RNA sequence: CACCCACUAAUAGGGAACGUGAGCUGGGUUUAGACCGUCGUGAGACAGGUUAGUUUUACCCUACUGAUGAUGUGUUGUUGC
RNA sequence: CCCACUGUCCCUACCUACUAUCCAGCGAAACCACAGCCAAGGGAACGGGCUUGGCGGAAUCAGCGGGGAAAGAAGACCCUG
RNA sequence: CGGCGGGUGUUGACGCGAUGUGAUUUCUGCCCAGUGCUCUGAAUGUCAAAGUGAAGAAAUUCAAUGAAGCGCGGGUAAACG
RNA sequence: CUACGCCGCGACGAGUAGGAGGGCCGCUGCGGUGAGCCUUGAAGCCUAGGGCGCGGGCCCGGGUGGAGCCGCCGCAGGUGCAGAUCUUGGUGGUAGUAGCAAAUAUUCAAACGAGAACUUUGAAGGCCGAAGUGGAGAAGGGUUCCAUGUGAACAGCAGUUGA
RNA sequence: AGCCCGGCUCGCUGGCGUGGAGCCGGGCGUGGAAUGCGAGUGCCUAGUGGGCCACUUUUGGUAAGCAGAACUGGCGCUGCG
RNA sequence: ACUAAUCGAACCAUCUAGUAGCUGGUUCCCUCCGAAGUUUCCCUCAGGAUAGCUGGCGCUCUCGCAGACCCGAGCCACGCA
RNA sequence: CCGACCCGUCUUGAAACACGGACCAAGGAGUCUAACACGUGCGCGAGUCGGGGGCUCGCACGAAAGCCGCCGUGGCGCAAUGAAGGUGAAGGCCGGCGCGCUCGCCGGCCGAGGUGGGAUCCCGAGGCCUCUCCAGUCCGCCGAGGGCGCACCACCGGCCCGUCUCGCCCGCCGCGCCGGGGAGGUGGAGCACGAGCGCACGUGUUAGGACCCGAAAGAUGGUGAACUAUGCCUGGGCAGGGCG
RNA sequence: CAGUAACGGCGAGUGAACAGGGAAGAGCCCAGCGCCGAAUCCCCGCCCCGCGGCGGGGCGCGGGACAUGUGGCGUACGGAAGACCCGCUCCCCGGCGCCGCUCGUGGGGGGCCCAAGUCCUUCUGAUCGAGGCCCAGCCCGUGGACGGUGUGAGGCCGGUAGCGGCCCCCGGCGCGCCGGGCCCGGGUCUUCCCGGAGUCGGGUUGCUUGGGAAUGCAGCCCAAAGCGGGUGGUAAACUCCAUCUAAGGCUAAAUACCGGCACGAGACCGAUAGUCAACAAGUACCGUAAGGGAAAGUUGAAAAGAACUUUGAAGAGAGAGUUCAAGAGGGCGUGAAACCGUUAAGAGGUAAACGGGUGGGGUCCGCGCAGUCCGCCCGGAGGAUUCAACCCGGCGGCGGGUCCGGCCGUGUCGGCGGCCCGGCGGAUCUUUCCCGCGCGGGGGACCGUCCCCCGACCGGCGACCGGCCGCCGCCGGGCGCAUUUCC
């Protein structure tokens, strides 16, 4: 029953809720048990980053986030064979791969392929064979200049170009930005029936003498 | 604290203050919102006007990404720099003016609530108001969208 | 209630939770079975008729009926008012 | 409805068995606000209590069925949901 | 629930199944308007899906066609009545 | 003059349903604190004992008891009972009362025994009366069968007897 | 927030410097009946939503400790003489 | 009728702490304030919503705070009933 | 001696011939979660908040506490309005100009207008002082009037969005069924120099068993023909007389 | 995201997804098209090496499967074959011996161990209680968790702490060898090859979903294509674009866990509570069955569980005895109320009971029973340092131009002082000196806050302190030894 003023209320509590009802008193064990296995991993694998393969840079999908800049999946075979890298030996080497990502611009092609080249210079290859250093890397190189990183690998970081301050010029005063957004809209509204009525007025020229 | 309730003050008293005559029984009125077209009329005409019927168009699969687009006003406009930035454009000799990129901090379109201060300045957005864009002319700076 | 027979001095009218069911009885009404008439399409209904249909407990308190006793006169008895 | 028959009755009486009764032994239950003498008054319009009057004498036994609007069942009738 | 499953049926109209009335005797009258049941489709009115044709760029729309049933028409009361 | 304290003056005081405030009212547990209490006696309980408070309640004496307990500042509740034909347990009056009354019936002597209306033996009087109160089975029971012993409880009196 | 002087605005009204409204300056306190009292204002909100009675007015009814209204007070919620 | 003392739909367990505008109950003290049974709407008439009546929290102001004992030195508050 | 009917409860009305209550002990009923609203306390404040994750001998306490900051993603707030496409909250004065035509072009300033109230604050003529005076030095109190006016209230303007009516201008890399602007009414949960966010507590409402106890029912899945009802199979049983 | 888009007698109510931030992160295999003398696989015998999950190697003119298709290459990220160029780059498997000894400090499991008071005096039935233990304080403490022990125990015992010790067993890690397999990888060019059908899709029906002219699933009917097919959240036609490639298959981690095995803990409950079950509890018992389902903890430190005498047939008593206690006696810690027996006191014909006011009696209480004290002064009779005042020493309070420092707050200057020789920030400018295409990451300059700093002035010694003086006060020791002072 309501009672003078107030909201409207729909609580979702008509459906036995109270049999699946979860609590959290697990959430620090959870904690611990990752972190346990976070050690772990990064014991097991004892040179190599704890945090794991390289990743690549990644735009944001949609209108609301394509300014940011994030970590991808895995670089993409355009992006590996343009870096010289076999697209079976850069799992090997620490590279995440990513068969099914397409590159439409140049742009992001050459700046995921610079990060491929920095991450291949800032490489430390240990051979197979210890006694046997085929073409891994020199030993001064790996003696003690070997560590284990922490954090993800060469982490995304957004990046903002500093304009200096400059004299504005006459054109940019000039120029109209709201009448600029109104045309735009509605030429992109019109486009298709101007071309409508440009196609039936031809057709009626093309005949109007008979 | 249940030291601090009422009902550490009703013990002794027989009707807990419910009343003998009308009781405190099970659901009385109905469950939720019941009635609110019969019996419970009075109270949602007087309080929720509008809440019964349908208004509108429906659109399905509605994307609030798509129509993503934060507003700032001109008057909160200087604060998206430094004050070194304003300081150094008001004292400044020359007539070059800084640049305010409002995509980068953040917002989509410039609005024109509040005035500015008597300094030119190139304001980046990707949508501009009208007075908006006149309050910035005025003030000797340019509008410049972006994308 | 009524009505008649007969006697009679007279066969007056009433109340008491329309006195009186742990007093009775159970004929009537007023469960469940059943028949008829009328009503209802029907289930079924009928201050309409008919038939068959479990009437439980007192040892408590009082009331009343009887039965011992009790108070006081020292005990006790007889005769008495 | 008639004959016969008879304690159904006039109109009640007597007898027998088993109880009830008293005793030795054994030994419950229902029910219980507190309790338990009345008249009238007023009062939820029928009081055990209240007011006004009548009055009131320990502890009990066998009966009794006037009251306790006695007990048994959150009325089955009627209405409401 | 289901299977060409099962009961009547190891049966076959002097048999199974469904009803009403209730031995014997004597009778069982009139009504087919109503509601049922049933017979006949006769030109037949209405009549779904599918199918046919047309219009349209298609979705779609329209038209023709016309199954049972209902309408139309007979019979029937030891059918309800 | 614990200023959340202290002091002064004036007016006022009904109360169901209900609302609010205060509680140095009370219960249980936690963080602090009381260089707290306690086998030279904790809690609990009992008391014709002494008192305090408007009150909720509390303190102290005496007894019993035998191992734990409380004050203050905060914290947290499964936190206060006369009722619900309340739940569980216990106990009264009724009340030494109703009652131990269906199927005819017992009596005498003796034995054992602390103890006999009821057990055993003998004598007598009766009953079932062969469609039995007789003799044997099925189902069901499951050791109740047999002997010896006991006399707590049970056999609605009793028992020396007994399923 | 009154009264009395000037002045200004109007796209309304209009013979008219008209009318009306608004706005701006300025001057007037004997504070323009009695009596009493400190006022204004916001938020949240429980219980209730069966009433009953008396004087007087009053409708229906033969009337009612009946049914229904008006006004004030009361009982409910309230003890005391 | 009967279907294990159960039959106008057995028993057992679970859904299930089913729902109830209806009945019953609802636990310490003192202090302050203190009602309603009326309006409108509702398949509403044993119930709600709504206004009214209530409480709590305030806030905005008004009178002055007087002489350290003493000692006033036409005109005497915003407003309300 | 005076006063004094038995409590609880529903009720207009209970001592009631209204119901529950023989007695005693222990148990026994507004709780928790979520979501709102308002009030109060605290921190920060146009911001606020790490709650999810991660980093810290991993662990008596510690499942705590601490830290992150290119973990603030995100939530809520900072902007509203429209069904929507969309649009989206600054004015006042002095001027020189068209024609200062109720309007178009710039300057300079100032930076949310104005009226009436308005706590507080400011100025203040004149008064209050001593053994007295003709003579001013320092500050204190009262003070008629006057001024700036907080919050808030009433009113009048103004601005933003929707929608009507009227009408005239302006813009161009797209001369368009293009874009923009004005005046006057009106619809908005708006603006008009922010008040929110987080946490805690209280109250109220709600969904949940929802203060506690209470149906007649409904559904799902199982157990029963040892009683009974009926069919089938296989057994058993029923003196003595009359009629004829 | 979000109680949102949407669904809904658009009512009650219901209600996702994308993007974003994280935990985790891992990819792949066939069929098909093809090439390769079926290259393939199972079984049975024989030998050797093993056993420990039965494998390895070899042999069989030994069987069978299989061309109605096994294996190798290969899978949409393209693949293959040829040439040309370049690079030999180094795989996995089970043992032999031993390290780093497996690592947040054993990897796991099992076993046995490791500090210090029973010190002195006392309380008690017994104490683990109380007091004490010089040297800064009984002893140990990386151990002061807990439990037991006749109380309450860090030191009596078990344990507890410890990158403590010892023993036994098991498991994964590198090297040299062992047995054998193991076979070429990349780039360019050319030539070839490329895909899952009663399936998609369509109609209709029923269910489902937020999915709304139909989200998913299924039945029936229809039934494909190959520049094709699906999706592009409003049905349809035309058109462009985007995106994936269905109708075959595998795949760890992050996640779930009211059953199980073994643990740890708790602001929980404390025997009518907490599980129904603290106990011979799913037991006793009930029902034909499905099923229903309790009640029930406590002597004492130790049985020391009452020998013996006595009455009784016994139950049961009276003595005695154990014990700290049987006023703890085998359902025995404490032992309330209701109810009952007895004793004592009081009372009693209006049922008891209650409120107010007294009175009588009684039990107790008041150390009731000659009634307080204490400040000054007066008088009497006694004692005694010492009373004041001076001297020395100590310590405090207050004041002092800052007497002198130490400083302190706000500014204020050169910044000698810092991007080498002080920091952190900045949406401020730059190499016009430095490593990435006329295109970054550094390094500079500047700005703002700073940091300690060298000094000065300004206001103060403050509640930030010291040294000096000055005054005052207190205390200790001298003297003062009597008309003072005190008891
Ligand atoms: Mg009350
Ligand atoms: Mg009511
Ligand atoms: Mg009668
Ligand atoms: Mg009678
Ligand atoms: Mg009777
Ligand atoms: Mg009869
Ligand atoms: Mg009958
Ligand atoms: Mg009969
Ligand atoms: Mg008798
Ligand atoms: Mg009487
Ligand atoms: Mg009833
Ligand atoms: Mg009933
Ligand atoms: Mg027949
Ligand atoms: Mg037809
Ligand atoms: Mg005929
Ligand atoms: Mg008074
Ligand atoms: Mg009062
Ligand atoms: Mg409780
Ligand atoms: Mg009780
Ligand atoms: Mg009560
Ligand atoms: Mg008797
Ligand atoms: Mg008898
Ligand atoms: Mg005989
Ligand atoms: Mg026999
Ligand atoms: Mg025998
Ligand atoms: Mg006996
Ligand atoms: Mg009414
Ligand atoms: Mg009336
Ligand atoms: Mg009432
Ligand atoms: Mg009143
Ligand atoms: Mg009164
Ligand atoms: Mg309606
Ligand atoms: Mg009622
Ligand atoms: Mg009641
Ligand atoms: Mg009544
Ligand atoms: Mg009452
Ligand atoms: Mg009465
Ligand atoms: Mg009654
Ligand atoms: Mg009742
Ligand atoms: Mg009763
Ligand atoms: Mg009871
Ligand atoms: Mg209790
Ligand atoms: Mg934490
Ligand atoms: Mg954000
Ligand atoms: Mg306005
Ligand atoms: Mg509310
Ligand atoms: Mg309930
Ligand atoms: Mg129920
Ligand atoms: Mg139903
Ligand atoms: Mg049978
Ligand atoms: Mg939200
Ligand atoms: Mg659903
Ligand atoms: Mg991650
Ligand atoms: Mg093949
Ligand atoms: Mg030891
Ligand atoms: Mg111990
Ligand atoms: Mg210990
Ligand atoms: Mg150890
Ligand atoms: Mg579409
Ligand atoms: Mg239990
Ligand atoms: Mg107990
Ligand atoms: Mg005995
Ligand atoms: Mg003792
Ligand atoms: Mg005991
Ligand atoms: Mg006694």
């Amino acid at each position: 029953a309501p009672s003078r003023n107030g909201m409207v209320l729909k609580p979702h509590f008509h459906k036995d809720w109270q049999r699946r009802v979860a609590t959290w008193f697990n959430q620090p064990a959870r904690k611990i048990r990752r972190r346990k296995a976070r050690q772990a991993k990064a014991r097991r694998i004892a040179p190599r980053p704890a945090s794991g393969p390289i990743r690549p840079i990644v735009r944001c999908p949609t209108v609301r986030y394509h300014t940011k800049v994030r970590a991808g999946r895995g670089f993409s075979l355009e992006e590996l064979r343009v870096a010289g890298i076999h697209k079976k030996v850069a799992r090997t080497i620490g590279i995440s791969v990513d068969p099914r990502r397409r590159n439409k611009s140049t742009e992001s092609l050459q700046a995921n392929v610079q990060r491929l080249k920095e991450y291949r210079s800032k490489l430390i290859l240990f051979p197979r064979k210890p006694s046997a250093p085929k073409k891994g890397d020199s030993s001064a190189e790996e003696l003690k200049l070997a560590t284990q990183l922490t954090g993800p690998v060469m982490p995304v970081r957004n990046v903002y170009k500093k304009e200096k301050a400059r004299v504005i010029t006459e054109e940019e005063k000039n120029f109209k930005a709201f009448a600029s957004l109104r045309m735009a809209r509605a030429n992109a509204r019109l486009f298709g029936i101007r071309a409508k009525r440009a196609k039936e007025a031809a057709e009626q020229d093309v005949e109007k003498k008979k | 604290p249940s030291r601090l309730r009422k009902t550490r003050k009703l013990r002794g008293h027989v009707s807990h203050g419910h009343g003998r005559i009308g009781k405190h029984r099970k659901h009385p009125g109905g469950r939720g919102n019941a009635g609110g077209l019969h019996h419970h009329r009075i109270n949602f005409d007087k309080y929720h006007p509008g809440y019964f019927g349908k208004v509108g168009m429906k659109h399905y699969h509605l994307k609030r990404n798509q129509s993503f687009c934060p507003t700032v006003n001109l008057d909160k406009l200087w604060t998206l720099v430094s004050e070194q930035t304003r300081v150094n454009a008001a004292k400044n000799k020359t007539g070059a003016a800084p640049i305010i990129d409002v995509v980068r901090s953040g917002y989509y379109k410039v609005l024109g609530k509040g005035k500015l201060p008597k300094q030119p300045v190139i304001v980046k957005a990707k949508f501009f108001s009208r007075r908006a864009e006149e309050k910035i002319k005025s003030v000797g700076g340019a509008c410049v969208l972006v994308a």
